[PDB]
């Protein structure tokens, strides 16, 4: 008789958010993915209120951005909220991925694959969105990334000309990047619905890695109020970042208009790309660097086939815990190296960091799992 | 040269977390820009209406806008004509195109100073270090004529002549126009020119800090209520053996 | 499909809970929190901290080596 | 907090300071004599303003309302009949009318040959309507602010 | 082994919706039309995406950007005229779909019907703002007319219209926000159509007889799949002979001039899918009453579930109400013809009689006819 | 836009280099007067519509880029307008600067009758009668 279990619109809400059985012991890290959804929604809303005054022509892009920040009522709040929300979105995304790696959540293979497709989509969305304000570093980072994407033999030059709409980054590139940056978050939202559907088919994972069917609680009100508290905390960091220091994560050189004649002495993207850029500087080969970038994103999708243990989480695997924190440390090292000049000693440090990164993910972690199985009297 | 020199951290009155700008300094720096810096530099994204309620009143900014001529048009015979400026007009160009600016300044183009403290490392401190930092070049370097030695400019060869000296202009409020005072006032004004929303942003940040300091413990209290339903749960086992 | 009532088969387990209006929201907060925070720190600090310590060491070494590289060589 | 942020976004969707700057910043001066009609640029449109006399007030009041192509009397146009403030736009094709001409002493459109009176009512031509009277507010009597 | 079609968590939805969905065997070609609508919807989106890749929402560079699409972009004329003529064909399929729902008694599915009315409002708003977008003369003046009649609302109409405008008239703020809203609205229409199909699939579809069709039901594949491919190809035939042979028989010539606020056109009218609404508006000598009558015309279309006073569902065996239905359809054709005419003799009295008969047939005469045939068949 | 339609690249290049186009600014910051190129648009007679209205006595001559698609009748309207200039009937008086064309709305156009017999010379030896010139320019405007 009740509309919660009978009405077909409310039935999906009931079985996804109200009466969904959830483990009672999942920590605050399980907030983060839900935070990601809110971040995406927030970005879309702010993006819509940025689309109401942005003009996507090269003569009136930077001027339209200054008109947003100077004449539109609280347009500075909307634009800097959009930029710092993108940064906080990548913070939540990195912690969501690292939690999936630590607690063995990649055994949900379809959920993991939809996740890495979402990661590729949001990285492309962020890159094109940074191209959009048409600053100096926007135009020069776009030119650098596309002309290194031109490194595929016999296909690369035609592909980068068709991506550019011409010989370089120009008005056609800006218009098509505005259209593509508009269209991508809705595809991201649909893929997030498929992500949640693939998760809810099999249930979620607890930090101990055991079977949580012995003790499960309804999602409401427990994780409802936990997610509300997480949303409030995320809004605290986001509003502190937008209302006190709007430029620790930005670049001053993007406040100059785009000059094709002038190249900057240092060209770098944002920090969530920077470590990948460090890998892109690690190998002195064009095509090898491009494949290093693509495999540096795709070995996360490869890791469900790298599980050689009979225990799921890392809570009872201390050597792989140490090696995982060495991996996160190496990621911080690569993030620092990516924003450094191409000069000694950063070359050998970046090469050592990339070698350590691929060695830890590819080689050392299954060996650590095998010897942990041997020491627990499991492996022959 | 390749080696650089980072500007230090000057203790501005707006350096703090909730400390707003000094609007008398912004008014004095606007007078500095109008009397000194407007001959070579432009302020394309600031109009005369932005000064109302920040440094000047409505009639004072109206007089400031009326003091300059704007090429408006076209007329009914299709001609451009001079008109007195109004409050909706932006600050006037020194040169119509950057090519004449490069011609009149020996190749170097003076940048539009609407974001020059937002587009430089170190902010307006660097601007202060550019203005009070001119000195005699050391032995070893011999820069080309038409250039000047400034250790804070990258490459240490700036195309800008030193624009500030003592009593370069007069102040209407009877403030002594020393070179350091004029540089500090124009740095405050250029900080305002990049962030007109600075004081409002800090006020909203103060309200946000108080508001979140109110609501983090309260939301934590409701969470601890609903989850202390479960956090005192006691479980027992009765196997029949 | 995977709702309550058919998740797992559990026999002979007794569970006790109170109303939230009978118990405190923060019952003995710091007296049972600071020992538990110190205990969790004790169990995890030797596996978390030394990678970040050696990252800090490599970062400071790289900064000072960059500054020495920019320095003159008489 | 929710009411505040909803107010922020709603105020963002409203009129910006740039479009609010282009209205209500016009100052009509007192150096304009009797009978001299000139155009100001208001809201991207021409605006004819002229100072008149009582003779033209009685002349415009002598024109009936029911027989008009567009029925409007002089007091319903302006509450100060000695000041005439209309829009100097041809209502048919968009040309610029030329004031102080014709039988009744008003606007003339040269693109097709339209004759207007001093108030702005249609008297000859293909225009099927009158000239729209903009709203205005009263400062000290030297200055009237249109809009 | 297992059946991958029915057990995969993603393929189960496609299997339940388009493969093994039980459908009535005797549904006619009108049952193609709604599926065609969905196809036409995505066609619009695809063409719109490419029209977003070269268009600049700015009053100085909107018309010039449209001419640049038509002349300089490779086959840009084809994609633009496909977008416009597919909007017209989208409304053709819309009116035939709604007429199918009215004739065959498909409005007894009340939630599906009201969701569809919401979709109808959303697509009408999307098409109105999209027609404003190329910034011709008729675009600017139609936007002015619609916003003025919105400003006819007492005491909140002026504030709402100056907040929709972003200013004191139609300007580049209005153009940019109309571009943003016209971009984002079809994805809302797509999600709402997903909800529309969800409610229909949980209530089942209807046969033209109106009887219980559970005795004779067939799978959707391969009957209605190939039937909808044939309908899609016929819809492509009509769309392609409209785009390739008569590109401007439905378009407005005055839209090919740049927008001028100083010059008003001698005749101002919206497009042909708004003309019956405009003729209903123009008949009543009260602007608040006219807007009230327009909104309540679409709302009495929404209210049509509550006027069903007959024991038979479809109009297959109800010839008096069939006659009244065809009087209503011909009256809609009359209102469409009157809406493109000026306010001259004898169009005022014809439009007033047309609107009076439209409201009388929808509200009064159809339940009276249903009661008459109920008595006449000895049903009560 | 004329190459591959009516002219070769050499003929269209010569046509472009016939007319002069303002271009710049130079390194000194002044606008110079260069010969035209293939990428250049067709030269405007007036820089702004205000001098267009001044030179043509109030009336602004419109852009004939979509003048076929902006008018009812298409090129039939252009052909009837150019070959329909007739004397006004009795009962209507026409002021100086206006001309009677019944296909114009209001029947009093401000355009002087532009074409007559042998108004120009054709390259291919076609007899340049008024109706032939009007038909050719209507075909060209339909192409435009
Ligand atoms: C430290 C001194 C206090 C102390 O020892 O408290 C004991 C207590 C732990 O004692 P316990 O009983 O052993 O632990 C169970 C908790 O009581 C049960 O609480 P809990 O640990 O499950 O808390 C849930 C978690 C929920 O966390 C979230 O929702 C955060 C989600 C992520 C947001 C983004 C973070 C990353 C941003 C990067 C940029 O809360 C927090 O992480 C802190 C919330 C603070 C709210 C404001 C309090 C005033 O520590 C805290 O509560 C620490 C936070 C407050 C200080
Ligand atoms: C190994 C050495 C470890 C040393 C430290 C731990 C042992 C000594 C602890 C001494 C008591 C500290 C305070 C105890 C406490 O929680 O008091 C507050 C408790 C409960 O107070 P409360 O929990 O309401 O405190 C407010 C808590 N917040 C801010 C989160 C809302 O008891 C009393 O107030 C009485
Ligand atoms: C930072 C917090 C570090 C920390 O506290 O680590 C210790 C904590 C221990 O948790 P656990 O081992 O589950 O045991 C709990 C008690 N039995 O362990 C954890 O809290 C585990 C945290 C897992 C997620 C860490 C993500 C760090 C950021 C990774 C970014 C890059 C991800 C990969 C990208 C490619
Ligand atoms: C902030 C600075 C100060 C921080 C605080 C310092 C400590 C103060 C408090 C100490 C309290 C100790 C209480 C008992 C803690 C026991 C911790 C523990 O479980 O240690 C086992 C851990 C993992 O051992 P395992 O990986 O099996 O060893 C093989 C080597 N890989 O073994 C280890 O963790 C030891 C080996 C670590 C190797 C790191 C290599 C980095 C490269
Ligand atoms: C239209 C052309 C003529 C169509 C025609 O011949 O329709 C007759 C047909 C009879 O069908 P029926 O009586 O069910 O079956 C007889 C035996 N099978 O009847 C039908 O097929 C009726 C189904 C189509 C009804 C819609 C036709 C008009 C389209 C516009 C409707 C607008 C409705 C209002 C929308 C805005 C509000
Ligand atoms: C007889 C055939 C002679 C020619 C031979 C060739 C063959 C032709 C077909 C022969 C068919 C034989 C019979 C089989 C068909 C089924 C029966 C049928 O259709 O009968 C005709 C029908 C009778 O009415 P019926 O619906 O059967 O029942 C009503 C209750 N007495 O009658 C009707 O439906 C008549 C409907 C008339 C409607 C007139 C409407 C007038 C007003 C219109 C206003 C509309 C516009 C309003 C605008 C307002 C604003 C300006
Ligand atoms: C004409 C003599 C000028 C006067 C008056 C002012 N400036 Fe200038 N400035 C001028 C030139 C030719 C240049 C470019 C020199 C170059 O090598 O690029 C500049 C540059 C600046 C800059 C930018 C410095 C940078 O690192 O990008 C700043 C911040 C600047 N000038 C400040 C400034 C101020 C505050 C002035 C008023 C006192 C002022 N300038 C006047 C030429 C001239
Ligand atoms: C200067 C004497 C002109 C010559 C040479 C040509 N035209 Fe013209 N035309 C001229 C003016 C001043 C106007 C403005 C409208 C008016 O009131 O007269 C026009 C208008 C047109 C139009 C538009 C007609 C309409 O109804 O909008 C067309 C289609 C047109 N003119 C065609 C045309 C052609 C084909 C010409 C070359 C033979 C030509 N004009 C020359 C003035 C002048
Ligand atoms: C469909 C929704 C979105 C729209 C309409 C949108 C629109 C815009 C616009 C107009 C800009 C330029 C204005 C500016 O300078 O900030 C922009 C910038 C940006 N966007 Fe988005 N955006 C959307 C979603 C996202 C998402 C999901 C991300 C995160 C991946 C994102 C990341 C960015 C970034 C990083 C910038 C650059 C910020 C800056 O340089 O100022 N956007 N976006
Ligand atoms: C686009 C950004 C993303 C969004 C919006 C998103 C959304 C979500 C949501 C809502 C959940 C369920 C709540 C939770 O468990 O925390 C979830 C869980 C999960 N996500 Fe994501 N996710 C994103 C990115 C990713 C990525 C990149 C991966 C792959 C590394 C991933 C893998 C997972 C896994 C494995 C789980 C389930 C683990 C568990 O429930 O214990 N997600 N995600
Ligand atoms: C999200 C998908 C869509 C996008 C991105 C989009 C984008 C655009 C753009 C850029 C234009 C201006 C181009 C031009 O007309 O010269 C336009 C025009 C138009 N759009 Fe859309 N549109 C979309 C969906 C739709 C839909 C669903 C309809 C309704 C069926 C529609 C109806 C129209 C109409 C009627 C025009 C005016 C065409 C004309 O110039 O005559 N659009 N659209
Ligand atoms: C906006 C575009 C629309 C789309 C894409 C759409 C889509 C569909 C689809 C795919 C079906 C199932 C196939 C069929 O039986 O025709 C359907 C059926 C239906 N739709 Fe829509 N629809 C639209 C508009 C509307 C509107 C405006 C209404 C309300 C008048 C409506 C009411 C219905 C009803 C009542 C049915 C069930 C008819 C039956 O199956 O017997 N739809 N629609
Ligand atoms: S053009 Fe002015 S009255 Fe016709």
């Amino acid at each position: 008789t009740n509309m919660r279990k009978t009405h077909p619109l409310f039935k999906i809400i009931n079985h996804s958010f109200i009466d969904l059985p959830a483990p009672s012991n999942i920590s605050s890290w399980w907030n983060f993915g839900s935070l990601l959804g809110v971040c995406l929604m927030v970005q879309i809303i702010t993006g819509l209120f940025l689309a109401m005054h942005y003009t996507s022509d090269t003569m009136t892009a930077f001027s339209s951005v200054t008109h947003i920040c100077r004449d539109v009522n609280y347009g500075w709040l909307i634009r800097y909220m959009h930029a710092n929300g993108a940064s906080m979105f990548f913070i939540c995304l990195f912690l969501h991925v690292g939690r999936g790696l630590y607690y063995g959540s990649y055994t949900f293979m379809e959920t993991w694959n939809i996740g890495v497709l979402l990661l590729f989509a949001v990285m492309a969305t962020a890159f094109m969105g940074y191209v959009l304000p048409w600053g100096q570093m926007s135009f020069w980072g776009a030119t650098v990334i596309t002309n290194l994407l031109s490194a595929i033999p016999y296909i690369g030059t035609t592909l980068v000309e068709w991506i550019w709409g011409g010989f370089s980054v120009d008005k056609a590139t800006l218009t098509r990047f505005f259209a593509f940056h508009f269209i991508l978050p809705f595809i991201i939202a649909a893929l997030a619905i498929v992500h949640l559907l693939f998760l809810h088919e099999t249930g979620s994972n607890n930090p101990t890695g055991l079977n949580s069917d012995a003790d499960k609680i309804p999602f409401h009100p427990y994780y409802t109020i936990k997610d509300i508290l997480g949303i409030l905390i995320m809004f605290l960091i986001l509003m502190t970042l937008v209302l006190f220091f709007p430029d620790m994560l930005g670049d001053p050189d993007n406040y100059m208009p785009a000059n094709p004649l002038n190249t900057p002495p240092h060209i770098k993207p944002e920090w969530y790309f920077l470590f990948a850029y460090a890998i892109l500087r690690s190998i002195p080969n064009k095509l090898g660097g491009v494949l290093a970038l693509i495999l540096s994103i795709l070995i996360l999708a490869l890791m469900p086939f790298l599980h050689t243990s009979k225990q799921r989480s890392l809570m009872f695997r201390p050597i792989t815990q140490i090696l995982y924190w060495i991996l996160v440390a190496n990621l911080l090292i690569l993030t620092w190296i990516g924003g450094q000049p191409v000069e000694h000693p950063f070359i050998i440090i970046g090469q050592l960091a990339s070698i350590s990164y691929f060695s830890i993910i590819l080689i050392l972690m299954p060996i650590s799992g095998i010897i942990e199985d041997k020491m627990l009297k499991l492996y022959p | 040269s390749d080696l650089e020199l980072h500007p230090p951290s000057y203790p501005w009155s707006h350096r703090g977390l909730l400390s707003s700008l000094d609007h008398t300094s912004i008014r004095r720096g606007f007078q500095v820009y109008k009397q000194v810096c407007s001959s070579c530099h432009s302020m394309d994204y600031v109009a005369y209406r932005h000064l109302v309620g920040v440094c000047y009143t409505e009639e004072e900014a109206k007089a400031l806008a009326e003091e300059v001529e704007v090429q408006d048009g076209p007329n009914d015979d299709g001609e451009m004509f001079m008109r007195p400026g109004k409050l909706s007009d932006y600050f006037p160009k020194p040169y119509p195109n950057p090519e004449a600016a490069r011609a009149a300044n020996n190749g170097a183009l003076p940048p539009d100073l609407s974001y020059i403290v937002r587009a430089r490392h170190g902010g307006e401190d660097y601007v202060f270090s550019l203005l009070t930092g001119y000195c005699e070049p050391p032995t070893g370097v011999s820069l080309r004529e038409g250039l000047y030695f400034n250790p804070y400019f990258p490459g240490q060869a700036i195309g800008m002549a030193p624009p500030i000296y003592t009593e370069v202009l007069e102040y209407d409020d009877g403030t002594p126009a020393t070179m350091s005072q004029v540089a500090k006032d124009v740095a405050t004004f250029l900080r305002w020119a990049s962030e007109p929303e600075h004081d409002h942003r800090k006020r909203m940040g103060l309200k946000m800090l108080l508001m979140m300091g109110l609501l983090l413990p309260l939301t934590y209290a409701m969470k601890r209520h609903k989850w202390s339903v479960l956090k005192s749960r006691k479980l027992a086992y009765r196997p029949p053996k | 499909g995977r709702e309550f009532g058919n998740l797992a088969r559990i026999r002979h387990v007794i569970s006790y809970s109170l109303s939230p209006f009978e118990q405190r929201a923060f019952p003995s907060y710091f007296s049972k929190g600071i020992p538990n925070v110190l205990r969790r720190t004790r169990e995890r600090i030797l596996r978390v901290a030394p990678p970040f310590v050696v990252v800090y060491l490599i970062y400071t070494w790289g900064n000072q080596e960059f500054e020495q590289s920019k320095r003159k060589n008489p | 907090a929710a009411k505040n942020v909803v107010s922020q976004f709603v105020s963002s969707m409203s009129a910006s300071a740039d479009v609010l700057a282009m209205s209500k910043i016009e100052i009509k001066l007192s150096d304009i004599p009797e009978g001299k009609n000139m155009a100001f640029k208001w809201r991207g449109k021409p605006l004819f303003v002229r100072h008149r006399t009582k003779k033209e007030i009685d002349q415009e009041a002598a024109v009936e309302v029911s027989q008009l192509r567009d029925p409007q009397h002089d007091l319903d146009r302006v509450k100060k009949p000695e000041w005439v403030i209309l829009i100097g736009v041809c209502t048919h094709l968009g040309c610029v009318p030329i004031a102080n001409a014709g039988d009744f002493g008003g606007y003339y459109c040269p693109c097709h040959g339209s004759h207007y009176d001093a108030s702005g009512r249609i008297r000859k031509g293909p225009a099927p309507l009158n000239l729209e009277v903009p709203a205005y507010e009263f400062t000290s009597d030297d200055v009237v602010v249109v809009g």
